[PDB]
Protein backbone atom coordinates (compact mmCIF):
# COMPACT_ATOMS: atom_id res chain seq x y z
CA UNK A 1 0.00 0.00 0.00
CA UNK A 2 1.56 3.36 -1.03
CA UNK A 3 -2.10 4.67 -0.19
CA UNK A 4 -1.13 5.71 3.22
CA UNK A 5 1.86 7.71 2.16
CA UNK A 6 -0.19 9.40 -0.87
CA UNK A 7 -2.61 10.74 1.84
CA UNK A 8 -0.21 11.14 4.38
CA UNK A 9 1.15 13.89 2.12
CA UNK A 10 -1.50 15.18 0.14
CA UNK A 11 -2.62 19.00 1.29
CA UNK A 12 -5.97 18.54 -0.99
CA UNK A 13 -9.21 17.02 -0.21
CA UNK A 14 -12.82 16.69 -2.49
CA UNK A 15 -15.81 14.40 -1.83
CA UNK A 16 -13.98 11.50 0.41
CA UNK A 17 -10.77 11.87 -2.05
CA UNK A 18 -7.24 13.15 -1.41
CA UNK A 19 -5.45 14.85 -4.11
CA UNK A 20 -1.56 16.24 -4.13
CA UNK A 21 -0.50 19.27 -5.66
CA UNK A 22 2.47 19.19 -7.85
CA UNK A 23 4.40 20.77 -4.45
CA UNK A 24 2.89 17.45 -2.59
CA UNK A 25 4.60 15.31 -5.30
CA UNK A 26 8.06 16.54 -5.48
CA UNK A 27 8.20 16.74 -1.86
CA UNK A 28 6.66 12.60 -1.68
CA UNK A 29 9.49 11.97 -3.86
CA UNK A 30 12.60 13.45 -2.20
CA UNK A 31 11.29 12.94 1.27
CA UNK A 32 10.21 9.87 3.36
CA UNK A 33 8.51 12.54 5.88
CA UNK A 34 6.91 15.79 6.22
CA UNK A 35 8.73 17.45 8.49
CA UNK A 36 5.81 19.15 9.57
CA UNK A 37 2.52 17.84 9.17
CA UNK A 38 0.25 19.18 6.11
CA UNK A 39 -3.19 21.04 6.63
CA UNK A 40 -5.87 19.26 4.18
CA UNK A 41 -8.05 22.45 2.57
CA UNK A 42 -11.56 21.15 1.58
CA UNK A 43 -12.19 21.86 -2.02
CA UNK A 44 -15.32 22.75 -3.91
CA UNK A 45 -16.00 22.21 -7.55
CA UNK A 46 -15.27 26.00 -7.75
CA UNK A 47 -11.96 25.56 -5.96
CA UNK A 48 -10.51 22.97 -8.66
CA UNK A 49 -11.37 25.00 -11.74
CA UNK A 50 -9.51 27.99 -10.01
CA UNK A 51 -6.58 25.65 -9.12
CA UNK A 52 -6.76 23.99 -12.45
CA UNK A 53 -6.95 27.13 -14.86
CA UNK A 54 -3.20 28.51 -14.99
CA UNK A 55 -1.27 25.60 -16.67
CA UNK A 56 -0.99 28.12 -19.27
CA UNK A 57 2.19 29.71 -17.46
CA UNK A 58 4.09 26.69 -16.08
CA UNK A 59 6.82 25.50 -18.40
CA UNK A 60 6.81 22.86 -20.77
CA UNK A 61 10.22 21.67 -19.69
CA UNK A 62 11.78 20.52 -16.49
CA UNK A 63 10.30 22.93 -14.71
CA UNK A 64 6.48 22.51 -15.08
CA UNK A 65 6.22 20.61 -11.69
CA UNK A 66 8.17 23.48 -9.65
CA UNK A 67 6.31 26.26 -11.78
CA UNK A 68 2.85 24.57 -10.79
CA UNK A 69 3.63 24.37 -7.26
CA UNK A 70 0.63 24.03 -5.03
CA UNK A 71 -1.14 25.09 -8.14
CA UNK A 72 -2.62 21.72 -9.23
CA UNK A 73 -4.09 18.48 -8.66
CA UNK A 74 -2.90 14.88 -8.76
CA UNK A 75 -5.14 12.11 -8.02
CA UNK A 76 -3.64 9.04 -6.57
CA UNK A 77 -4.01 7.14 -9.58
CA UNK A 78 -1.75 9.96 -11.61
CA UNK A 79 0.87 9.83 -8.63
CA UNK A 80 1.24 6.28 -9.30
CA UNK A 81 1.86 6.39 -12.77
CA UNK A 82 4.44 9.51 -12.16
CA UNK A 83 6.09 6.88 -9.47
CA UNK A 84 6.56 4.09 -12.14
CA UNK A 85 7.77 6.62 -15.03
CA UNK A 86 10.67 7.68 -12.34
CA UNK A 87 12.61 4.40 -12.79
CA UNK A 88 11.68 3.54 -15.66
CA UNK A 89 15.02 3.57 -18.40
CA UNK A 90 14.23 5.37 -21.50
CA UNK A 91 13.62 2.12 -23.15
CA UNK A 92 10.68 2.05 -21.43
CA UNK A 93 8.74 5.06 -22.28
CA UNK A 94 7.34 3.78 -25.55
CA UNK A 95 6.16 0.32 -23.82
CA UNK A 96 4.27 2.88 -21.20
CA UNK A 97 3.01 4.53 -24.11
CA UNK A 98 1.67 1.64 -25.96
CA UNK A 99 -0.01 -0.03 -23.07
CA UNK A 100 -2.23 3.00 -22.67
CA UNK A 101 -2.77 3.55 -26.48
CA UNK A 102 -5.39 0.31 -26.47
CA UNK A 103 -6.40 1.19 -30.09
CA UNK A 104 -3.18 1.30 -31.37
CA UNK A 105 -3.70 4.86 -33.51
CA UNK A 106 -0.33 6.04 -31.96
CA UNK A 107 -2.40 8.69 -29.86
CA UNK A 108 -3.48 8.98 -26.24
CA UNK A 109 -6.87 9.85 -25.19
CA UNK A 110 -8.66 10.83 -22.11
CA UNK A 111 -10.71 7.56 -22.04
CA UNK A 112 -7.57 5.51 -22.61
CA UNK A 113 -6.06 7.31 -20.06
CA UNK A 114 -8.79 6.33 -17.84
CA UNK A 115 -8.19 3.20 -17.86
CA UNK A 116 -5.63 3.53 -15.03
CA UNK A 117 -8.28 5.09 -13.10
CA UNK A 118 -10.20 2.36 -13.45
CA UNK A 119 -7.78 0.09 -12.61
CA UNK A 120 -7.72 1.39 -9.05
CA UNK A 121 -11.16 1.61 -8.84
CA UNK A 122 -11.77 -1.73 -9.54
CA UNK A 123 -12.40 14.72 -11.25
CA UNK A 124 -10.47 17.11 -13.61
CA UNK A 125 -6.59 17.30 -13.19
CA UNK A 126 -3.28 18.96 -13.94
CA UNK A 127 -2.15 15.85 -15.87
CA UNK A 128 -5.57 15.66 -17.58
CA UNK A 129 -5.00 19.19 -18.34
CA UNK A 130 -1.77 19.07 -19.73
CA UNK A 131 -2.35 16.11 -21.74
CA UNK A 132 -5.95 16.37 -22.91
CA UNK A 133 -7.57 19.86 -22.64
CA UNK A 134 -10.64 20.34 -20.23
CA UNK A 135 -12.92 18.56 -22.54
CA UNK A 136 -10.62 15.76 -23.44
CA UNK A 137 -10.59 17.84 -26.85
CA UNK A 138 -6.31 16.84 -27.37
CA UNK A 139 -4.55 13.88 -27.68
CA UNK A 140 -1.31 13.00 -26.61
CA UNK A 141 0.97 11.93 -29.16
CA UNK A 142 3.92 9.50 -28.34
CA UNK A 143 6.82 12.71 -28.72
CA UNK A 144 5.00 14.65 -26.09
CA UNK A 145 4.39 11.88 -24.02
CA UNK A 146 7.99 10.93 -24.12
CA UNK A 147 9.26 14.54 -23.61
CA UNK A 148 6.94 15.22 -20.63
CA UNK A 149 8.63 11.26 -18.99
CA UNK A 150 11.84 12.45 -19.27
CA UNK A 151 11.74 16.33 -18.20
CA UNK A 152 9.61 14.53 -14.87
CA UNK A 153 12.87 12.18 -14.67
CA UNK A 154 15.24 15.75 -15.08
CA UNK A 155 12.95 17.55 -12.77
CA UNK A 156 13.32 14.97 -9.87
CA UNK A 157 17.23 14.53 -10.51
CA UNK A 158 17.86 18.81 -10.83
CA UNK A 159 15.52 18.96 -7.57
CA UNK A 160 17.25 16.75 -5.92
CA UNK A 161 20.99 17.49 -7.03
CA UNK A 162 20.51 21.19 -5.29
CA UNK A 163 18.38 19.74 -2.27
CA UNK A 164 21.76 17.64 -1.38
CA UNK A 165 23.97 20.46 -2.63
CA UNK A 166 22.58 22.56 -0.18
CA UNK A 167 22.14 24.97 -2.85
CA UNK A 168 26.03 25.17 -4.17
CA UNK A 169 26.93 24.58 -8.12
CA UNK A 170 28.61 22.00 -7.70
CA UNK A 171 27.64 18.61 -5.04
CA UNK A 172 30.67 17.83 -2.94
CA UNK A 173 31.93 14.03 -2.67
CA UNK A 174 30.18 13.85 0.71
CA UNK A 175 26.43 15.53 -0.40
CA UNK A 176 26.43 13.02 -3.12
CA UNK A 177 26.98 10.62 -0.83
CA UNK A 178 24.40 11.99 1.64
CA UNK A 179 21.94 11.83 -1.33
CA UNK A 180 23.04 8.14 -1.83
CA UNK A 181 22.23 6.82 1.56
CA UNK A 182 19.42 8.85 2.28
CA UNK A 183 16.73 6.16 1.74
CA UNK A 184 19.48 3.56 4.30
CA UNK A 185 18.66 2.58 7.31
CA UNK A 186 19.69 -0.95 7.12
CA UNK A 187 21.99 -3.03 9.74
CA UNK A 188 25.46 -1.83 7.84
CA UNK A 189 24.52 1.97 7.50
CA UNK A 190 27.53 2.94 10.40
CA UNK A 191 30.12 1.14 8.52
CA UNK A 192 28.86 3.23 4.98
CA UNK A 193 29.29 6.34 6.96
CA UNK A 194 32.04 6.32 9.07
CA UNK A 195 33.61 5.92 4.64
CA UNK A 196 31.85 9.05 4.07
CA UNK A 197 33.04 10.67 6.89
CA UNK A 198 36.90 9.25 6.36
CA UNK A 199 37.80 8.83 3.35
CA UNK A 200 35.89 10.85 1.20
CA UNK A 201 38.18 13.27 0.03
CA UNK A 202 37.36 17.13 -0.55
CA UNK A 203 38.46 16.22 -4.23
CA UNK A 204 36.73 17.10 -7.83
CA UNK A 205 33.10 18.29 -6.55
CA UNK A 206 30.08 16.73 -8.87
CA UNK A 207 28.35 18.61 -11.62
CA UNK A 208 24.62 18.61 -12.16
CA UNK A 209 25.93 16.60 -15.65
CA UNK A 210 27.65 13.80 -13.75
CA UNK A 211 25.19 13.67 -11.43
CA UNK A 212 21.76 13.37 -14.14
CA UNK A 213 24.57 10.18 -15.28
CA UNK A 214 24.45 8.51 -12.17
CA UNK A 215 20.82 8.95 -11.64
CA UNK A 216 20.28 7.56 -15.61
CA UNK A 217 22.34 4.47 -14.53
CA UNK A 218 20.54 3.86 -11.65
CA UNK A 219 17.46 2.99 -13.70
CA UNK A 220 19.27 0.17 -15.68
CA UNK A 221 19.70 -2.05 -12.24
CA UNK A 222 18.88 -5.07 -13.81
CA UNK A 223 21.25 -5.29 -16.00
CA UNK A 224 23.60 -4.05 -13.94
CA UNK A 225 22.81 -6.81 -11.34
CA UNK A 226 23.36 -9.49 -14.00
CA UNK A 227 26.64 -8.04 -14.75
CA UNK A 228 27.35 -8.38 -11.28
CA UNK A 229 25.91 -12.21 -10.59
CA UNK A 230 28.45 -12.74 -13.73
CA UNK A 231 31.34 -11.77 -12.51
CA UNK A 232 30.26 -13.22 -8.64
CA UNK A 233 30.04 -16.79 -10.77
CA UNK A 234 33.54 -16.09 -12.11
CA UNK A 235 34.75 -15.71 -8.80
CA UNK A 236 36.36 -12.26 -10.58
CA UNK A 237 36.08 -9.74 -7.69
CA UNK A 238 34.72 -6.54 -8.82
CA UNK A 239 37.62 -3.72 -9.08
CA UNK A 240 37.00 -0.61 -11.00
CA UNK A 241 37.55 -2.00 -14.69
CA UNK A 242 34.79 -4.52 -13.62
CA UNK A 243 32.52 -2.08 -12.23
CA UNK A 244 33.30 0.04 -15.82
CA UNK A 245 32.12 -2.73 -17.98
CA UNK A 246 29.38 -4.05 -16.32
CA UNK A 247 28.16 0.21 -16.11
CA UNK A 248 28.91 0.35 -19.86
CA UNK A 249 26.96 -3.10 -20.64
CA UNK A 250 24.46 -2.33 -18.32
CA UNK A 251 24.33 1.29 -19.78
CA UNK A 252 26.37 2.67 -23.42
CA UNK A 253 27.93 5.23 -21.12
CA UNK A 254 30.57 6.07 -18.59
CA UNK A 255 30.73 7.80 -15.14
CA UNK A 256 33.12 10.06 -14.22
CA UNK A 257 36.01 9.69 -11.74
CA UNK A 258 34.47 11.61 -8.75
CA UNK A 259 31.38 9.16 -8.60
CA UNK A 260 33.48 6.23 -9.05
CA UNK A 261 36.01 7.57 -6.56
CA UNK A 262 32.62 7.91 -4.13
CA UNK A 263 31.16 4.51 -4.93
CA UNK A 264 34.44 2.90 -4.41
CA UNK A 265 35.62 4.97 -0.95
CA UNK A 266 31.82 3.96 0.74
CA UNK A 267 31.60 0.14 -0.46
CA UNK A 268 34.79 -1.02 -0.94
CA UNK A 269 34.39 -2.65 2.40
CA UNK A 270 37.31 -4.89 2.87
CA UNK A 271 40.32 -2.87 1.90
CA UNK A 272 41.71 -4.36 -1.36
CA UNK A 273 39.63 -2.16 -3.79
CA UNK A 274 37.25 -4.48 -4.91
CA UNK A 275 33.49 -3.39 -4.47
CA UNK A 276 30.90 -5.29 -1.94
CA UNK A 277 28.90 -5.20 -5.07
CA UNK A 278 25.61 -6.70 -3.20
CA UNK A 279 25.86 -3.96 -0.07
CA UNK A 280 26.17 -1.06 -3.11
CA UNK A 281 23.01 -3.29 -4.81
CA UNK A 282 21.51 -2.61 -1.64
CA UNK A 283 21.30 0.72 -1.49
CA UNK A 284 20.91 1.25 -4.99
CA UNK A 285 17.58 -0.40 -4.17
CA UNK A 286 16.98 1.84 -1.10
CA UNK A 287 16.84 5.17 -3.65
CA UNK A 288 14.83 3.36 -6.80
CA UNK A 289 12.17 2.34 -4.06
CA UNK A 290 12.33 5.97 -2.08
CA UNK B 1 3.75 -45.88 -12.62
CA UNK B 2 6.63 -45.66 -14.69
CA UNK B 3 5.51 -42.01 -16.31
CA UNK B 4 5.47 -40.31 -13.12
CA UNK B 5 8.98 -41.86 -11.91
CA UNK B 6 10.35 -40.74 -15.54
CA UNK B 7 9.11 -37.58 -14.68
CA UNK B 8 10.75 -37.63 -11.29
CA UNK B 9 14.21 -38.57 -13.43
CA UNK B 10 13.33 -35.34 -15.32
CA UNK B 11 12.63 -33.30 -12.49
CA UNK B 12 15.51 -34.62 -9.41
CA UNK B 13 18.09 -36.39 -11.57
CA UNK B 14 21.89 -35.32 -13.18
CA UNK B 15 21.71 -34.60 -16.78
CA UNK B 16 23.72 -37.96 -16.55
CA UNK B 17 21.32 -40.13 -15.60
CA UNK B 18 18.35 -38.05 -17.98
CA UNK B 19 20.52 -38.73 -20.70
CA UNK B 20 21.54 -42.57 -19.92
CA UNK B 21 17.27 -42.54 -19.32
CA UNK B 22 15.89 -41.19 -22.62
CA UNK B 23 19.00 -41.41 -25.18
CA UNK B 24 18.58 -44.64 -27.10
CA UNK B 25 21.21 -45.29 -29.46
CA UNK B 26 24.98 -46.64 -28.89
CA UNK B 27 27.66 -46.49 -31.96
CA UNK B 28 30.14 -48.28 -32.27
CA UNK B 29 32.85 -47.97 -34.61
CA UNK B 30 35.67 -49.70 -33.12
CA UNK B 31 38.29 -49.52 -31.80
CA UNK B 32 36.41 -46.45 -31.60
CA UNK B 33 34.41 -46.68 -27.59
CA UNK B 34 31.33 -46.71 -28.03
CA UNK B 35 29.12 -43.49 -27.65
CA UNK B 36 25.72 -42.82 -26.48
CA UNK B 37 23.58 -40.64 -28.18
CA UNK B 38 20.24 -38.77 -28.49
CA UNK B 39 17.92 -38.65 -31.13
CA UNK B 40 15.85 -35.42 -31.79
CA UNK B 41 12.96 -37.41 -30.93
CA UNK B 42 15.26 -38.42 -27.26
CA UNK B 43 15.93 -34.73 -26.68
CA UNK B 44 12.20 -34.10 -26.51
CA UNK B 45 11.16 -36.84 -25.37
CA UNK B 46 13.87 -36.15 -22.17
CA UNK B 47 11.95 -32.41 -21.52
CA UNK B 48 8.46 -33.46 -21.72
CA UNK B 49 6.66 -34.94 -19.03
CA UNK B 50 4.42 -38.14 -19.43
CA UNK B 51 6.27 -39.28 -22.67
CA UNK B 52 7.06 -43.09 -21.93
CA UNK B 53 10.59 -44.32 -22.65
CA UNK B 54 10.34 -46.95 -25.30
CA UNK B 55 9.96 -49.91 -22.80
CA UNK B 56 13.35 -51.91 -23.26
CA UNK B 57 15.22 -48.79 -24.01
CA UNK B 58 15.30 -47.58 -20.21
CA UNK B 59 18.34 -46.86 -17.88
CA UNK B 60 21.63 -48.02 -19.74
CA UNK B 61 19.77 -49.70 -22.39
CA UNK B 62 20.42 -48.79 -25.77
CA UNK B 63 19.40 -49.78 -29.52
CA UNK B 64 23.00 -50.76 -31.24
CA UNK B 65 24.12 -49.34 -34.15
CA UNK B 66 27.41 -50.02 -35.83
CA UNK B 67 33.01 -41.60 -47.38
CA UNK B 68 29.87 -44.19 -46.71
CA UNK B 69 26.60 -42.15 -46.42
CA UNK B 70 25.46 -42.37 -42.32
CA UNK B 71 21.80 -42.48 -41.45
CA UNK B 72 20.26 -39.26 -40.64
CA UNK B 73 17.68 -39.02 -37.60
CA UNK B 74 16.00 -35.10 -38.42
CA UNK B 75 13.97 -33.53 -40.54
CA UNK B 76 15.33 -31.73 -43.56
CA UNK B 77 16.48 -28.05 -42.30
CA UNK B 78 16.78 -28.94 -38.65
CA UNK B 79 18.47 -27.49 -36.05
CA UNK B 80 19.96 -30.72 -34.94
CA UNK B 81 21.97 -31.01 -38.42
CA UNK B 82 24.14 -28.15 -36.61
CA UNK B 83 25.63 -30.76 -34.27
CA UNK B 84 27.02 -33.12 -37.17
CA UNK B 85 25.83 -34.92 -40.24
CA UNK B 86 23.33 -37.22 -38.89
CA UNK B 87 21.07 -35.27 -36.10
CA UNK B 88 22.32 -37.06 -33.87
CA UNK B 89 22.82 -35.73 -29.80
CA UNK B 90 25.78 -36.32 -27.84
CA UNK B 91 26.28 -35.41 -23.70
CA UNK B 92 27.99 -32.64 -24.26
CA UNK B 93 25.54 -31.31 -26.85
CA UNK B 94 22.48 -31.97 -24.77
CA UNK B 95 24.20 -30.36 -21.62
CA UNK B 96 24.72 -27.21 -24.31
CA UNK B 97 21.20 -27.00 -26.56
CA UNK B 98 19.44 -27.26 -22.57
CA UNK B 99 21.35 -24.33 -21.78
CA UNK B 100 20.46 -22.33 -24.83
CA UNK B 101 16.53 -23.34 -24.84
CA UNK B 102 16.16 -22.05 -21.53
CA UNK B 103 18.49 -19.00 -20.94
CA UNK B 104 17.09 -15.79 -21.06
CA UNK B 105 18.45 -14.32 -24.30
CA UNK B 106 19.03 -10.79 -22.37
CA UNK B 107 21.44 -13.32 -20.42
CA UNK B 108 23.65 -14.25 -23.31
CA UNK B 109 23.33 -10.48 -24.58
CA UNK B 110 25.17 -9.31 -21.34
CA UNK B 111 27.46 -12.56 -21.45
CA UNK B 112 28.82 -11.80 -24.62
CA UNK B 113 29.39 -8.48 -23.95
CA UNK B 114 31.23 -8.60 -20.62
CA UNK B 115 33.43 -12.04 -21.03
CA UNK B 116 34.68 -10.40 -24.91
CA UNK B 117 37.71 -8.59 -25.97
CA UNK B 118 35.66 -4.97 -26.72
CA UNK B 119 32.56 -5.39 -25.23
CA UNK B 120 31.05 -5.47 -28.67
CA UNK B 121 29.47 -8.76 -28.51
CA UNK B 122 31.85 -11.09 -30.40
CA UNK B 123 33.18 -13.91 -28.62
CA UNK B 124 36.41 -16.33 -29.58
CA UNK B 125 36.01 -19.77 -28.83
CA UNK B 126 38.00 -20.04 -25.52
CA UNK B 127 35.86 -16.83 -24.36
CA UNK B 128 32.47 -18.63 -25.62
CA UNK B 129 32.86 -21.39 -23.19
CA UNK B 130 33.31 -18.95 -20.38
CA UNK B 131 30.30 -17.86 -21.40
CA UNK B 132 28.23 -21.02 -21.53
CA UNK B 133 30.39 -22.09 -17.96
CA UNK B 134 29.12 -18.86 -16.25
CA UNK B 135 25.33 -18.90 -17.62
CA UNK B 136 25.74 -22.98 -16.82
CA UNK B 137 26.32 -22.13 -13.28
CA UNK B 138 23.71 -19.30 -12.75
CA UNK B 139 21.06 -22.24 -13.43
CA UNK B 140 33.64 -30.29 -32.68
CA UNK B 141 31.04 -29.56 -35.83
CA UNK B 142 29.12 -26.83 -33.85
CA UNK B 143 32.47 -25.24 -32.68
CA UNK B 144 33.37 -25.74 -36.06
CA UNK B 145 29.72 -24.48 -36.95
CA UNK B 146 30.65 -21.37 -34.81
CA UNK B 147 34.18 -20.57 -34.83
CA UNK B 148 35.44 -21.31 -38.36
CA UNK B 149 37.07 -24.87 -39.57
CA UNK B 150 40.27 -23.20 -38.04
CA UNK B 151 38.88 -22.54 -34.83
CA UNK B 152 40.02 -19.06 -34.99
CA UNK B 153 37.05 -16.88 -35.93
CA UNK B 154 34.62 -15.42 -33.07
CA UNK B 155 30.99 -15.65 -33.20
CA UNK B 156 28.92 -12.80 -32.89
CA UNK B 157 25.87 -12.03 -30.55
CA UNK B 158 23.36 -11.42 -34.20
CA UNK B 159 24.41 -15.23 -35.11
CA UNK B 160 24.27 -17.05 -31.67
CA UNK B 161 21.04 -15.36 -31.04
CA UNK B 162 19.49 -16.69 -34.42
CA UNK B 163 21.06 -19.96 -33.28
CA UNK B 164 18.71 -19.56 -30.19
CA UNK B 165 15.83 -18.95 -32.08
CA UNK B 166 16.03 -21.64 -34.55
CA UNK B 167 16.78 -24.19 -32.20
CA UNK B 168 14.05 -22.89 -29.77
CA UNK B 169 11.62 -22.91 -32.81
CA UNK B 170 12.43 -26.25 -33.70
CA UNK B 171 12.06 -28.24 -30.65
CA UNK B 172 8.73 -26.19 -30.02
CA UNK B 173 7.83 -27.96 -33.54
CA UNK B 174 9.22 -31.25 -32.92
CA UNK B 175 7.06 -31.02 -29.09
CA UNK B 176 4.01 -29.68 -31.17
CA UNK B 177 4.09 -32.55 -33.67
CA UNK B 178 4.80 -35.58 -30.89
CA UNK B 179 0.87 -34.36 -29.95
CA UNK B 180 0.14 -35.33 -33.38
CA UNK B 181 -2.22 -33.03 -33.92
CA UNK B 182 -5.38 -33.48 -36.10
CA UNK B 183 -5.43 -31.23 -39.26
CA UNK B 184 -2.55 -28.48 -37.64
CA UNK B 185 -4.16 -28.28 -34.09
CA UNK B 186 -3.46 -29.93 -30.89
CA UNK B 187 -6.22 -30.29 -28.32
CA UNK B 188 -6.51 -27.79 -25.36
CA UNK B 189 -5.23 -30.31 -22.57
CA UNK B 190 -2.39 -30.92 -24.72
CA UNK B 191 -1.50 -27.49 -24.95
CA UNK B 192 -2.09 -27.39 -21.05
CA UNK B 193 0.42 -29.99 -20.46
CA UNK B 194 3.05 -28.15 -22.62
CA UNK B 195 2.72 -25.08 -20.10
CA UNK B 196 2.66 -27.14 -16.81
CA UNK B 197 6.43 -28.95 -18.04
CA UNK B 198 7.35 -25.66 -19.09
CA UNK B 199 6.94 -24.09 -15.63
CA UNK B 200 8.73 -26.95 -14.17
CA UNK B 201 5.88 -26.76 -11.53
CA UNK B 202 5.18 -30.09 -9.05
CA UNK B 203 1.89 -29.68 -8.07
CA UNK B 204 -0.91 -32.57 -8.13
CA UNK B 205 -3.34 -29.26 -8.33
CA UNK B 206 -1.91 -27.78 -11.40
CA UNK B 207 -1.78 -31.68 -12.60
CA UNK B 208 -5.81 -31.58 -11.83
CA UNK B 209 -6.15 -28.47 -13.85
CA UNK B 210 -4.78 -29.61 -16.39
CA UNK B 211 -6.91 -32.50 -16.78
CA UNK B 212 -10.09 -30.79 -16.32
CA UNK B 213 -9.31 -28.54 -19.31
CA UNK B 214 -10.97 -31.12 -21.87
CA UNK B 215 -14.14 -30.91 -19.78
CA UNK B 216 -14.29 -26.85 -20.00
CA UNK B 217 -13.46 -26.88 -24.16
CA UNK B 218 -16.22 -29.10 -24.65
CA UNK B 219 -15.87 -26.86 -27.85
CA UNK B 220 -12.40 -28.90 -29.13
CA UNK B 221 -11.50 -26.13 -31.30
CA UNK B 222 -7.66 -27.47 -30.34
CA UNK B 223 -4.67 -24.33 -30.90
CA UNK B 224 -2.60 -24.04 -33.83
CA UNK B 225 0.95 -23.99 -34.07
CA UNK B 226 1.29 -20.32 -34.37
CA UNK B 227 -1.34 -19.88 -31.51
CA UNK B 228 0.98 -22.07 -29.44
CA UNK B 229 4.29 -20.32 -30.68
CA UNK B 230 2.57 -16.75 -29.94
CA UNK B 231 2.04 -17.98 -26.38
CA UNK B 232 5.68 -19.53 -25.39
CA UNK B 233 7.02 -16.23 -27.68
CA UNK B 234 5.57 -14.06 -24.77
CA UNK B 235 6.70 -16.91 -22.02
CA UNK B 236 9.86 -16.15 -23.40
CA UNK B 237 9.75 -12.35 -22.50
CA UNK B 238 8.31 -12.55 -19.16
CA UNK B 239 10.69 -10.46 -17.40
CA UNK B 240 9.85 -7.68 -19.51
CA UNK B 241 6.26 -8.48 -19.56
CA UNK B 242 6.68 -7.88 -15.48
CA UNK B 243 8.70 -4.47 -15.61
CA UNK B 244 6.04 -3.56 -18.55
CA UNK B 245 3.44 -4.18 -15.90
CA UNK B 246 4.66 -2.08 -13.19
CA UNK B 247 1.54 -0.01 -12.18
CA UNK B 248 -1.01 -2.96 -11.93
CA UNK B 249 2.10 -3.84 -9.17
CA UNK B 250 1.97 -0.73 -7.35
CA UNK B 251 -1.90 -1.00 -7.58
CA UNK B 252 -1.91 -4.42 -6.51
CA UNK B 253 -4.31 -5.57 -9.46
CA UNK B 254 -3.93 -9.33 -11.04
CA UNK B 255 -3.55 -9.81 -14.61
CA UNK B 256 -7.63 -10.27 -16.84
CA UNK B 257 -7.47 -11.40 -20.15
CA UNK B 258 -7.29 -8.56 -22.02
CA UNK B 259 -4.23 -6.91 -19.82
CA UNK B 260 -2.25 -9.84 -20.89
CA UNK B 261 -3.21 -9.27 -25.14
CA UNK B 262 -1.89 -5.84 -24.54
CA UNK B 263 1.50 -6.27 -22.74
CA UNK B 264 1.76 -9.38 -25.14
CA UNK B 265 1.35 -7.77 -28.21
CA UNK B 266 3.24 -4.49 -26.54
CA UNK B 267 6.05 -6.33 -25.16
CA UNK B 268 6.79 -9.73 -26.66
CA UNK B 269 4.84 -8.36 -29.99
CA UNK B 270 2.97 -11.40 -30.72
CA UNK B 271 -0.91 -11.14 -30.88
CA UNK B 272 -2.30 -13.31 -28.08
CA UNK B 273 -5.66 -15.21 -29.56
CA UNK B 274 -9.13 -14.85 -27.40
CA UNK B 275 -9.06 -18.72 -27.36
CA UNK B 276 -4.89 -19.38 -26.12
CA UNK B 277 -5.94 -16.66 -23.55
CA UNK B 278 -8.96 -18.94 -22.03
CA UNK B 279 -7.03 -21.88 -22.07
CA UNK B 280 -3.85 -20.13 -19.88
CA UNK B 281 -6.65 -18.55 -17.38
CA UNK B 282 -8.36 -22.30 -16.87
CA UNK B 283 -4.84 -23.89 -16.19
CA UNK B 284 -3.58 -21.76 -13.99
CA UNK B 285 -6.44 -19.26 -12.09
CA UNK B 286 -6.57 -21.80 -9.12
CA UNK B 287 -8.68 -19.39 -6.86
CA UNK B 288 -11.11 -19.41 -9.35
CA UNK B 289 -11.67 -15.61 -9.27
CA UNK B 290 -11.28 -15.34 -12.90
CA UNK B 291 -7.49 -13.49 -13.33
CA UNK B 292 -4.15 -14.27 -12.70
CA UNK B 293 -2.18 -13.33 -9.64
CA UNK B 294 1.24 -13.05 -9.85
CA UNK B 295 1.75 -15.88 -7.70
CA UNK B 296 -0.49 -17.89 -10.07
CA UNK B 297 1.30 -17.30 -13.58
CA UNK B 298 3.95 -14.59 -13.90
CA UNK B 299 5.94 -15.64 -10.52
CA UNK B 300 5.51 -19.07 -12.17
CA UNK B 301 6.84 -18.43 -14.94
CA UNK B 302 9.57 -16.00 -13.96
CA UNK B 303 11.37 -18.36 -11.36
CA UNK B 304 10.59 -21.41 -13.13
CA1 LIG C 1 -5.27 5.59 -28.78
CA1 LIG D 1 -6.94 -16.18 -9.68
Amino acid sequence: LRKQRFMQFSSLEHEGEYYMTPRDFLFSVMFEQMERKTSVKKLTKKDIEDTLSGIQTAGCGSTFFRDLGDKGLISYTEYLFLLTILTKPHSGFHVAFKMLDTDGNEMIEKREFFKLQKIISKINTTLQMRFFGKRGQRKLHYKEFRRFMENLQTEIQEMEFLQFSKGLSFMRKEDFAEWLLFFTNTENKDIYWKNVREKLSAGESISLDEFKSFCHFTTHLEDFAIAMQMFSLAHRPVRLAEFKRAVKVATGQELSNNILDTVFKIFDLDGDECLSHEEFLGVLKNRMHR
Amino acid sequence: KVMEYENRIRAYSTPDKIFRYFATLKVISEPGEAEVFMTPEDFVRSITPNEKQPEHLGLDQYIIKRSQEREKFADEGSIFYTLGECGLISFSDYIFLTTVLSTPQRNFEIAFKMFDLNGDGEVDMEEFEQVQSIIRSQTSALTTYFFGADLKGKLTIKNFLEFQRKLQHDVLKLEFERHDPVDGRITERQFGGMLLAYSGVQSKKLTAMQRQLKKHFKEGKGLTFQEVENFFTFLKNINDVDTALSFYHMAGASLDKVTMQQVARTVAKVELSDHVCDVVFALFDCDGNGELSNKEFVSIMKQR
